[PDB]
């Protein structure tokens, strides 16, 4: 009874009705019959129907419908690509049928509420996912269907037609194929492989532009900030060298006993830390 | 002063003994002594289980214990009254479960159920800006001459740790 | 998982129980007994 | 390669997986399967192999120093240890894990680790030899003190003369001879007049007779005999033996009495 | 067919316990 | 021993009844001392009155060997069971079965009725055990467990409600409501063959080739361990009196002191006119209702009924 | 059971160590029902 | 009223030696000081562990929403300057809101930089980092509760 899910498939409505089958469809992972629901998102929308069992969910931790991760919003792959491969689950058939009704028993025993394994793990974080985790609800993703008459310029419906009118996507775009299983296991996915090269790109960690610098040239300082914020800030890394201060450019040099810590800061810092409610900004020399 | 964990004012990143000062993220499950006594090697055999279901490990276990006399208060039959109570609540819930099984024997739910929900995404945008939502379940009405929709034979092959088993002459060979 | 198939084995028969009578022998009888 | 060597891999496979379903049992078929694993450097498979044999039947000793073995080849440390622990946890009545899983810790350097698997060890009042390995163990070390403890335990445990007059020689051994002397006292006292004989009183002698206490020796040996069965008749003429060999150490009076 | 050779059959990834198993990997054929 | 404890009178050999044309293999007897039944390799059940000995009444239909036999005592019921893999109930009403309860996957070796709740619990060569709602015909719950073939079960009211053992040499004591296992003992070597509960005291025995052990109740505590005579014992069984009797492949059948272990007697009888020496020990042996009697199925197909004797001291 | 027992706030540190969602009060995974 | 230095805590795990810091915050110092006297902590339950940041006890309800002060309920934070949570093995009071005090208490396991505005800190360890290592190393459940139970077994006030 309920399902799991996204806040982004549930709907922008606080208020929804929402409908139970007992055994509606097979997952369609570990093809098993499993309570489904539908409801309707919103005005325009789509009526979703959750995808998988909620078992194979609690088991990689994600929506029913969308299988993206609960927090991060992010396809498997990427979460994986972002912590620990090693999860796994065999793909093959009867293994996958056994190992699914052994942890289904595992799952059985826990508190409930927990993804299994992942959990213990779950909690270490940050490193780059939560810079390209999703901010805000992505609605048009429950857009309704491409009408399919229409898309041949017949649609005979006229307005009346639920689907939408519009030009389809290009089959040529390898984003296209996107099997449902090839999603979940985190092979070759094409979105997930998209945002890996958005995180390179990242500016953020390779720095070293000189060797044992611990000079730190720090932009948009502001003139509300005193130097006792960047102390207390960064009495957490070590034994300070000294600091040098600039405020007619507003930018304050730094520098760090060793230059593993000067490092740490960048990572710790780059386009992450505020305080004094104003950005903090950082480069080398 | 000291720069090694041997030896808050410091205002150092000292850490004196062993904390990790880098992620490891270590295998190893916290090995556990319990007030006064035991490194509780026995945590092995437990691991699968939860903390409540027992589990007989130690040499103690196996052991001998003598007497307790004609009778004592620590063996009886908990009791009428408590018999009664464990047998009615065994029965009900036992009838719970037949009746399920006799469904397909003697093949109609009206309820509209309530539900409200918190999320765990939160955040301000997520929602409209409701902490909650609120959903009304409804069970869907299933077509009386739909035939069983999906198959169900197929056969996947079939326990807990062994507890401990706690139990020759040339000639007899 | 449980299947929609049925037996003719199955069905209903005999659903009550006959409990012992007095003259049966029922365990308070016997209970009091020599 | 690339290719070829993988099919020959799922030739062998699966055949093994054929072998099982079929046998089920039969674990030379499991074992068989993991050592071929193992020897392609998939120890991960070899792993899980292990661990559906056992639960096919865990009973079996061989299957687990195995496994273990597998383990300690591939350097896998922690591994290795962890199945120990299991092995003795589940079958702690077999002597050929405990044995074991001292001589990795042993090996690794792990003293006190090793002291703790045999302080486990010892909750379940093995067998002589097993009291005699861990004393041992502690006398490849100088601990001398810890030896004497462990014999403390050992002499009550099995309270056989035989182990008391070891303990005694034990003393002997590192010239703690008031001690030795106070432990013979303590193993007539605790025998009592009861039951002792021959091998313990004689050994006390031979004890005092080193010490060079040869009017005590003949106190000991007439004054214990008397207040004790005497004659069992062979146990006698061997302390009769020892006596005279003692003295040896007019007087032929009873060479006489004896023939009389 | 591939519940062999693609995907290992059904995989009981081993126990982990008071030691680490994380830096072992092995050497190929 | 507390003092040499607990005098009890020797038993003698009484009658002995032919009759059957197998093994008998099971005895029970009815709630009123009226008329005690009989299960055998024949494929009957037999029910003989008590006091005469006499042969009342021979039912048939089971197809294999009958191997166990309760009278229930708040109906009248007979259930038995059989290597045939079916367990029937009888109803004594009409002496015809009324119902039949179905799916053991081999050989039922042995059933018992919960004493208060009317469901009754089999045990099978197929290494499950069954709880049965009598009423419904109805598999409740299959108590998975064991690794061979479950010999004998007993049920109880209070905590462990099923007591049961197993050829694999270890018991389980199965939580009922949950049909999930509490204790597991495995101090037995050998085959445990059967169990005992006693009246009283909340503890119970078990019985294997190589000893005989008392337990605690519940989990099964070690207490005691009686050891004396050594073959595969099939049967045991206890007085209000505390006396324990041992039954055994060999012929032999010992009487004990619950309390202590004291082996009073030993019994060892004699085979049947024809039959062969090989052809003796007893599968199985009850108690009326008055504890007056002890009564002994033995594979010589005859049925020797045991007298406490009078002059004894 | 009074207002002062059942509402009083529960004592001193939290532990980061739980993540924004872990922080949450929850009865099946994705958060709390009722 | 007195300011002994050390405080001792015979725990089931081993032995810890604490110095009060009765210079900078005499008030939490007589508090924990006396309860310990008073046996207050014995029997309680390091109810919350924390891998790599803390350690929590000083609760007799053993809830996390208990105990209380020798004040009365609870009391004034006594915060400063040269007081900051850098290194493990700090010493401080735990409070839910500013200004409340009631007995729990917690110690670091690392520079906890956050913490400062939050709490009180009454002092410093001496002896037992091991002891302190090996508590932080139990194995807890999702709230960080302790599986097992780690306990003070006898508090002592010397001075
Ligand atoms: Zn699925
Ligand atoms: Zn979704
Ligand atoms: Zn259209």
């Amino acid at each position: 009874d309920f399902p799991i899910l996204c806040q982004t498939c549930l709907g922008e409505n606080p208020y929804i009705r929402m409908t139970k089958e007992k055994y509606g469809k097979e997952c369609k992972i570990c093809a098993r019959p499993f309570t489904v629901f539908r409801w309707c998102p919103g005005v325009r929308m789509r009526f979703k129907k959750t995808e998988v069992c909620q078992t194979c969910s609690k088991l990689k931790n994600v929506c029913q419908t969308c299988l993206l991760d609960l927090e991060y919003g992010l396809p498997i792959q990427v979460r994986d690509a972002g912590l620990s491969f090693k999860d796994d689950m065999p793909k093959s058939d009867v293994n996958k049928e056994y190992y699914t009704q052994n942890m289904e028993r595992e799952i059985s025993n826990s508190d409930g509420t927990r993804p299994v394994g992942m959990l213990g793990k779950a909690t270490s974080t940050s490193d780059m996912l939560l810079k390209l985790a999703r901010t805000t609800p992505y609605y048009k993703r429950n857009r309704p269907h491409i009408c399919s008459f229409w898309v041949k310029g017949e649609c005979k419906r006229g307005e009346e037609c639920p689907y939408r009118h519009e030009k389809p996507t290009d089959p040529d775009d390898p984003l296209a194929d996107q099997n449902i299983k090839d999603r979940y296991y985190g092979i070759n996915d094409p979105v997930a492989d998209k945002l890996l090269k958005r995180a390179s790109t990242m500016p953020r960690l390779d720095p070293p532009e000189d060797k044992t610098i611990t000079t730190l040239y720090v932009g948009g300082l502001g003139d509300t900030i005193t130097e006792t914020d960047l102390r207390n800030h960064f009495y957490q890394f070590g034994e300070i060298r000294t600091i040098t201060v600039v405020q007619r450019q507003q930018c304050a040099f730094i520098q760090f006993a060793t230059r593993q810590a000067a490092e740490v800061a960048a990572e710790k810092s780059f386009n992450k830390l505020i305080v004094n409610g104003r950005r903090l900004n950082v480069k080398w020399g | 002063i000291p720069r090694l964990l041997e030896d808050p004012e410091i205002h150092v990143a000292q850490y004196p003994l062993d904390m990790g000062r880098k992620k490891k993220m270590s295998n190893a499950l916290a090995i556990q002594v319990d007030s006064e006594g035991k490194i509780k090697y026995d945590a092995i055999a437990r691991q699968g289980q939860s903390k409540d279901k027992v589990i007989y490990s130690k040499y103690t276990d196996l052991v001998p214990k003598e007497v307790m006399n004609a009778d004592d208060p620590d063996l009886q039959r908990p009791d009428e009254e408590a018999i009664k109570e464990i047998t009615e609540k065994t029965r009900v819930a036992l009838e719970k479960s037949v009746s399920q099984k006799v469904a397909a024997a003697m093949p109609k739910l009206a309820p509209a159920q309530y539900i409200r929900y918190t999320p765990s995404q939160q955040g301000v945008a997520f929602n409209s800006g409701a902490k909650q939502r609120v959903i009304r379940m409804v069970e869907m009405q299933k077509d009386p001459m739909e035939p069983p929709r999906f198959k169900i034979n197929k056969k996947i092959p079939r326990e807990p740790p062994p507890a401990p088993v706690m139990h020759m002459t040339v000639k007899e060979q | 998982q449980l299947s929609k198939q049925y037996s003719s084995r199955d069905l209903p028969s005999h659903t009550k129980i006959k409990y012992r009578q007095t003259t049966q022998d029922a365990p308070e009888e016997v209970r009091n007994r020599d | 390669d690339e290719e070829e060597l993988n099919d020959y891999k799922l030739r062998k496979r699966k055949t093994f997986e054929d072998n099982i379903r079929k046998n089920r049992t039969v674990i030379s078929n499991w074992i068989k399967y993991a050592q071929w694993e193992e020897s392609l450097k998939e120890i991960q498979r070899a792993r899980s192999i292990y661990e559906r044999a056992l639960d096919v039947d865990y009973r079996n000793i061989t299957l687990w120093l195995k496994y273990a073995e597998m383990e300690m080849k591939n350097r896998q440390v922690n591994h290795a240890r962890n199945i120990w622990d299991r092995a003795i946890t589940t079958l702690p009545r077999v002597n050929q894990f405990w044995y074991k899983y001292t001589y990795m810790e042993e090996m690794l350097g792990n003293v006190a680790g090793a002291r703790q698997v045999f302080e486990r060890w010892m909750e379940w009042q093995p067998e002589e030899q097993a009291w005699h390995s861990y004393i041992n163990f502690e006398l490849r070390y100088k601990e001398v003190d810890r030896a004497r403890t462990i014999y403390e335990r050992f002499v009550l445990v099995h309270p056989d003369v035989k182990n008391w007059i070891k303990y005694a020689r034990f003393e002997e051994k590192h010239a703690y001879f008031a001690h030795a002397r106070k432990v013979y006292e303590r193993a007539v006292e605790f025998f009592g007049d009861e039951h002792m004989d021959e091998h313990l009183y004689v050994a006390f002698a031979k004890f005092e007779e080193n010490q060079k206490e040869f009017e005590r020796v003949r106190v000991i040996y007439k004054y214990a005999l008397d207040r004790i069965s005497k004659q069992e008749l062979f146990k006698n003429y061997t302390i009769f033996e020892k006596k005279f060999g003692d003295r040896r150490g007019k007087r032929r009076f009873q060479y006489e009495e004896e023939v009389k | 067919g591939v519940d062999y050779n693609a995907e290992i059959p059904f995989e009981k990834k081993p126990a982990l316990g008071f030691y680490d198993t994380s830096e072992e990997n092995y050497q190929a054929l | 021993t507390m003092p040499k404890p607990q005098w009890h009178p020797p038993w003698k050999l009484y009658r002995v009844i032919s009759g059957h044309l197998g093994w008998v293999r099971c005895i029970a007897v009815e709630p009123g001392n009226q008329w005690f039944v009989t299960g055998s390799a024949d494929r009957t059940i037999k029910i003989w009155d008590l006091a005469s000995g006499k042969l009342k009444l021979s039912l048939t239909g089971h197809i294999s060997t009958v191997r166990g036999v309760i009278v229930s005592t708040r109906s009248p019921y007979l259930f038995s069971c059989g290597e045939d893999k079916q367990v029937k109930c009888w109803d004594l009403e009409y002496n015809k079965v009324i119902r039949h309860y179905h799916g053991h996957l081999s050989a039922v070796y042995g059933l018992d009725l919960h004493p208060t709740i009317d469901v009754l619990v089999t045990c099978s060569r197929d290494s499950t055990a069954r709880i049965w709602d009598v009423r419904t015909k109805a598999s409740v719950h299959t108590l998975s467990g064991h690794t061979n073939a479950v010999a004998t079960v007993r049920c109880q009211a209070a905590e462990p409600q099923i007591i049961t053992g197993s050829h694999d040499t270890t018991i389980r004591l199965w939580d009922l409501v949950a049909g999930k296992t509490r204790v597991t003992l495995t101090n037995h070597k050998k085959s445990v063959r059967a169990v005992v509960l006693h009246p009283r005291h909340y503890t119970f025995a078990s019985g294997s080739p190589d000893n005989i052990k008392q337990w605690k109740f519940p989990d099964g505590s070690f207490i005691q361990n009686l050891s004396g005579h050594n073959a595969i014992i099939n049967t045991l069984t206890v007085n209000s009196d505390g006396v324990l009797v041992s039954g055994a492949d060999n012929g032999t059948m010992h009487l004990w002191d619950w309390r202590t272990g004291y082996n009073f007697q030993r019994v060892h009888a004699a085979v049947q006119p024809g039959s062969l020496d090989s052809e003796s020990g007893i599968f199985a042996c009850a108690f009326d209702q008055s504890e007056s009697r002890l009564l002994t199925a033995e594979a010589d197909k005859t049925i020797k009924v045991y007298r406490e004797d009078d002059t004894a001291t | 059971p009074t207002y002062e027992t059942m509402f009083a706030p529960e004592f001193g540190p939290e532990n980061p160590f739980r993540t924004q969602q872990m922080a949450a009060p929850r009865n099946m995974l994705s958060g709390y029902a009722e | 009223s007195w300011q002994p230095p050390n405080v001792y805590l015979e725990t089931s795990m081993g032995i810890i030696v604490l110095e009060l810091y009765w210079k900078h915050a005499p008030k939490t110092c007589k508090n924990f000081a006396e309860l310990a006297r008073r046996g207050y902590y014995n029997g309680t339950k390091f109810h919350r562990i924390i891998k790599d940041f803390m350690i929590q006890g000083g609760d007799p309800t053993g809830t996390g929403r208990g105990g209380a002060s020798i004040y009365g309920k609870q009391f004034e934070d006594e915060l400063h300057p040269d007081l900051k949570f850098t290194g493990a093995g700090i010493l401080a009071m735990a409070n839910a809101g500013p200004d409340t005090n009631g007995s729990q208490f917690f110690v670091t396991l690392a520079p906890t930089q956050w913490l400062d505005g939050k709490h009180t800190i009454f002092g410093r360890v001496c002896q037992g980092i091991g002891m302190v290592n090996r508590v932080g190393m139990v194995e807890t459940n999702s709230q960080d509760r302790p599986v097992d139970d780690v306990k003070i077994i006898k508090a002592y006030p010397s001075g």
